[PDB]
């Protein structure tokens, strides 16, 4: 779970629960019930806790690997309704920590400000002396395989 | 896109047959439900270098 | 003939105990050419487009 | 070990010397000296060098000649003269590099562990070839390949300080340098970035050509950064770039119509001027 | 001097209200942030209208169907603030010029 | 016409004679219905006019560019009409500007009787019996560059059409030209126009600049050959 | 296999040659991408993944062949360029 938790990849909530919520909600006779995830009013708590915490985890994954998710398929992709999890990623915007900016029928997860031109040409002239990685490459083509010149 | 109909309305080619001879006589046709850039970098480069003679060669 | 002697040279003996002989550098193109690449930049700045925020700045001052 | 290695314009000069004073008669092509050095954990540069007896036989290319005892009495007389530069690496011509080269380097390690060769190119100076510098590197030759040495290009710059640059300029002020960059220089330094690029292009072809009908071997590695470097060009398509249209209408904004309207009225002002002083000139002369 | 005072007071927390809120979404109903915000539809859309009027908050309203729009305006204009500005400044050298042809 | 297509005017000849060509040139292709290069050259031709005399050029090429602007659209600007070495002079043309923009075929006819004398001495009966002929696609211009889309029933309603389908045949003439860029929807009845894209990011301030850049560049190589430096 | 041409791959491509759920496309490509190989991304609302990676592969001869087409082909557009402008700016390069 910690391993679901901290590496990349989606997190299913229903697999979550069909693979570890036997041992979550309920005691392991290795080890009994966390007095986190009890039956117990604050174990209730820190269960929708989690059904949002599959949502922020899921958001900073996808900020660093995604470009944009509908709000529909994101919804289904953390088992909620829309407006919760709207509300949610906005605790998590609000105090600086996500970028996001959500339509109507978009919901795009991403500032990407856009890329401004400034920015978007820095990137691509980047890229072309990136591609100056050509004369790595060729000054490499020609001694690497000098030594195989001499070599034939 | 105009409809068949209508454009033998007002193609005034009362037969019908008329009005499809003028439009084969034409690219313009029947359509299926009767309904019928880049940076070119190159005269734009020679925009520049001419700027950039203008500058240079002296008067 | 050509260059004059200094003032400071000249209180300090020159034309009284030694004279001043003309210097001339031999340097052939090979030599030429090879001390050119000391600032021959490169291939690759002559393509490498100065950076584009840095140019508007640069164009607004 | 060295992220840069830098070659004064006195070791070139060295290097010349050492080939015009054996070439005059000493038609090996190529000769072996040691470079000296103030010696970095960081960018390496090179302040000096000497000319070491070197013979090489062209017979199986491992019959050769390196006196040791005089690469060590030259270092202690440069040490006399100067005991901040220390033995750092060492240079040859003849920019395809012979058999013997690792061989000389493993001889040239015990008297500095982090030897470094140093190719001049004397004779080929058309574009942007100066200088090569090697290093040798412990490894096989890859993962799972048998065993070789594969000297490791290092990139290197041609700088020099002060006091030794200025000796370079009064060599130089032919009609040459040009330290400020005018239009018509930058205009051919973009003519001479693209002539390099099409010969670097060449170069890389004619190897893929010596590959690809099997004279050469097909090196991993190198096919590796080929299909890196073709996956790496850009896209002049997805009109998102293609709205670089912005910036280029913005400097035409200060190209077209700022400085170009402004050198035409101080031009026009310049000539009516003229027309005054010619006027005046006419009237105090009927 | 207490009414008005509170009304200003509630004028500006309702403000503050929507700045602090709608800064997650980019384009969002008027419905959902009038749910909200718990306000009529017609007064807040008064009042949404009002806060880009005095540009206290970029963006702009589409009533043909009824959103808000956000976005923000780049400052890269300051060169053609100082285009036009020199622009003129080169008609009165030119004036001035003219004159001076007016002397020959 | 003949003469002047085969004919090169020079460049290096005096403004007067310039704007003496330009006008007989733009009169030419305006009796010629060149409208667009005709508005052009006598714009070209009033900039280089003399402010202060010429007042009969200058009328005439005012009377000229004003048939020339309302046969292609165009409304002539009423500042024009307001110096008074041109207000007399122009009020016959005033009051055909009247009745240009108000339209009433009344009004229009009256002052097509009081003032042909007026038109026909200026050789511009013919000329506005065009204008009289265009006034309507003047109309629907307005008409299009105030809506985006419009009925044709309500086309014919603003213009008097009497006619949905007259509203079709005289919008589709008009549209041919170049005064009204849409796009026509018979599927449902749109004129919806074309998109007004982001005139930046379109390469049409780079070429606009271009030619001016070019102007400016010529003019200060003009200037810098015309330094003209004496003997003594 | 496609060169970049139409960089944007519909779901159902992956789909169907990696006989896949479209549910599933977006959990392995974000492992390849934690992993190392690729370092592309998702878009979801379109359906569609921009693939921007830097792995290599083996390149089995033919094809050392056809990508040195393509390097003809880009040095000779480069050479024709340099030429364009070497003609143009003659004046200027004296």
């Amino acid at each position: 779970l910690l391993k679901l938790f901290t590496t990349m990849e989606l997190m299913r909530w229903s697999t979550l629960v069909e693979d570890y919520g036997m041992e979550l909600r309920k005691g392991s006779l290795e080890s009994p019930a966390t007095d986190v995830f009890g039956s117990t009013e604050e174990g209730e708590k820190r269960w929708k806790d989690l059904k949002n915490r599959v949502v922020e985890h899921n958001i900073r994954i996808m900020a660093k690997y995604y470009t944009r998710i509908t709000m529909k398929r994101m919804a289904q992709l953390l088992d909620l309704s829309v407006d919760e999890s709207e509300a949610f990623l906005s605790n998590l915007v609000v105090n600086k920590t996500i970028f996001a900016k959500v339509d109507r029928l978009a919901g795009i997860i991403n500032f990407q400000r856009p890329k401004d031109p400034n920015n978007l040409l820095n990137d691509w002239s980047q890229k072309l002396n990136s591609l100056m990685s050509l004369v790595n490459k060729t000054t490499h083509l020609i001694a690497k395989e000098e030594m195989i010149h001499n070599l034939q | 896109k105009i409809l068949f109909t209508e454009a033998t309305r007002i193609l005034f080619f009362n037969t019908p047959k008329k009005m499809t001879d003028y439009a084969k006589k034409r690219g313009w046709v029947l359509g299926p439900n009767n309904y019928y850039t880049t940076i070119p970098s190159t005269e734009l480069a020679k925009q520049v270098i001419e700027y950039a003679r203008q500058l240079e060669m002296i008067v | 003939h050509l260059n004059k002697p200094s003032i400071q040279a000249l209180i300090h003996g020159l034309n009284r105990h030694y004279y001043s002989i003309t210097i001339n550098y031999r340097k052939n193109e090979l030599e030429q050419k090879m001390l050119l690449n000391l600032h021959k930049k490169s291939w690759m700045e002559g393509l490498t487009l100065q950076d584009y925020s840095e140019h508007c700045k640069h164009n607004e001052s | 070990a060295v992220q840069k290695v830098v070659v004064h314009p006195l070791v070139l000069l060295s290097v010349v010397d050492h080939f015009n004073r054996i070439g005059k008669v000493g038609n090996q092509k190529r000769v072996v000296g040691v470079l000296l050095g103030s010696w970095q954990k960081k960018v390496l540069d090179v302040s000096n060098s000497f000319a070491v007896p070197f013979d090489e036989d062209d017979k199986d290319d491992s019959v050769w000649f390196l006196d040791h005892d005089y690469l060590e009495n030259m270092y202690g007389m440069f040490k006399k003269v100067n005991a901040r530069e220390r033995i750092v690496g060492w240079y040859h011509t003849g920019p395809k590099l012979h058999k013997n080269d690792i061989a000389i380097n493993e001889l040239m390690k015990r008297y500095c562990p982090n030897s470094v060769l140093v190719i001049i190119d004397v004779k080929p100076k058309d574009l942007g070839l100066p200088t090569e510098a090697y290093i040798s590197v412990e490894e096989v030759h890859d993962d799972g390949t048998p065993t070789s040495k594969t000297f490791e290009h290092v990139t290197s710059e041609i700088g020099a300080e002060e006091a030794e640059e200025v000796g370079v300029e009064h060599l130089l002020r032919d009609i040459k340098d040009t330290t400020v960059g005018t239009l018509s220089q930058r205009i051919t330094n973009q003519v001479h970035g693209l002539k390099g690029l099409n010969s670097k292009l060449l170069d890389i072809r004619s190897y893929l050509e010596k590959v690809a009908t099997g004279k050469l071997p097909i090196n991993h590695q190198i096919i590796y950064q080929l299909q890196d470097v073709f996956n790496l060009l850009p896209d002049v398509s997805l009109q998102e770039f293609v709205k670089a249209f912005y910036l280029k209408t913005n400097d035409q904004m200060v190209v077209v119509y700022l400085a170009s309207l402004i050198r035409s009225v101080v031009a026009l002002h310049n000539l009516i001027n003229n027309k005054i002083a010619n006027r005046d000139a006419e009237k105090k002369e009927g | 001097i207490i009414s008005t005072h509170l009304a200003k007071l509630y004028d500006n927390l309702l403000e503050q209200n929507l700045i602090r809120v709608i800064e997650p979404f980019s384009r969002v109903q008027i419905e959902h942030i009038s749910s909200l915000i718990k306000l009529s539809k017609a007064d807040v859309e008064r009042k949404l209208s009002q806060m880009i009027l005095d540009k206290k908050f970029h963006g702009i309203l589409d009533q043909g169907e009824g959103v808000l729009i956000i976005f923000d305006e780049p400052p890269v204009d300051k060169t053609y603030e100082a285009a036009l500005e020199t622009i003129q400044n080169m008609s009165k050298v030119v004036d001035s010029l003219y004159n001076k042809a007016k002397k020959l | 016409e003949k003469l002047v297509s085969k004919s090169v005017f020079p460049e290096q000849a005096n403004n007067n004679e310039w704007a003496r060509y330009l006008y007989y040139t733009g009169r030419i292709k305006a009796i010629q219905l060149e409208y667009s290069e005709a508005r052009r050259t006598m714009t070209n031709a009033l900039r280089k006019a003399p402010q202060h005399t010429a007042v009969g050029f200058k009328q005439t090429v005012h009377k000229l560019l004003i048939v020339v602007e309302l046969l292609l659209g165009e409304i002539p600007d009423r500042l024009q009409f307001r110096q008074p070495s041109l207000k007399r002079s122009l009020m016959p043309y005033f009051l055909l500007t009247q009745a240009v923009r108000t339209g009433n075929l009344a009004k229009f006819n009256q002052v097509l009787d009081q003032f042909g004398e007026k038109f026909q001495a200026d050789g511009t009966y013919t000329l506005i019996i065009r204008l009289r002929h265009n006034v309507i696609k003047t109309g629907v211009r307005m008409i299009s560059l105030s809506y985006s889309r419009i009925s044709l029933a309500d086309i014919a309603q603003k213009l008097q059409l009497d006619s949905p389908e007259d509203a079709e045949f005289i919008v589709a003439k008009a549209i041919r030209d170049g005064v009204i860029e849409a796009s026509i929807n018979h599927e449902k009845g749109y004129v919806q126009s074309k998109e007004m894209i982001d005139i930046y990011s379109t390469r049409e301030p780079q070429l606009a600049f271009h030619q001016r850049i070019s102007f400016c560049l010529d003019i200060h190589n003009m200037s810098v050959k015309a330094m003209r430096f004496p003997p003594k | 296999t496609r060169p970049a041409n139409h960089r944007q791959l519909t779901f159902e491509e992956i789909a169907k040659s990696a006989k896949i759920t479209v549910n599933e496309v977006e959990l392995l490509v974000m492992k390849a991408l934690s992993v190392g190989l690729v370092k592309g991304s998702i878009d979801e609302v379109d359906k569609r993944v921009h693939m921007t990676w830097v792995q290599p592969r083996v390149l089995d001869l033919q094809q050392i062949k056809g990508m040195k087409d393509r390097l003809e082909f880009w040095c000779t557009d480069v050479k024709s360029m340099e030429m364009l402008v070497e003609h143009q700016a003659h004046d200027i390069l004296t």
